[PDB]
């Protein structure tokens, strides 16, 4: 995993490009990803 | 007197403007049809078309 880098990211088959920030939003444990306005993945859960 | 009338309308139009939220109507207005065009336009990126 790579974070502050521009990166090409496939987490669980999202297939985006973006830089990845630590974030500290608190997700709950059922839920996985979270989205934007545009319904645009904005935050993802690592699945390992 | 003309001067003390002149002082106390810009008091009031402060008081006026800080009192009612839709003073600034047509501006807010401006800012809000902008924002939902962009918001629209947006949200469309999330229709299947």
């Amino acid at each position: 995993l790579v974070k502050n880098k521009c990166v090409n990211f496939n987490f669980n088959g999202l297939t985006g490009t973006g830089v990845l920030t630590e974030s500290n939003k608190k997700f709950l444990p059922f839920q996985q990803f979270g989205r934007d306005i545009a319904d645009t993945t904005d935050a993802v859960r690592d699945p390992q | 007197l003309i001067a003390n009338q002149f002082n106390s309308a810009i008091g009031k139009i402060q008081d006026s403007l800080s009192s009612t939220p839709s003073a600034l109507g047509k501006l807010q207005d401006v800012v809000n049809q902008n924002a939902q065009a962009l918001n629209t336009l947006v949200k469309q990126l999330s229709s299947n078309f």
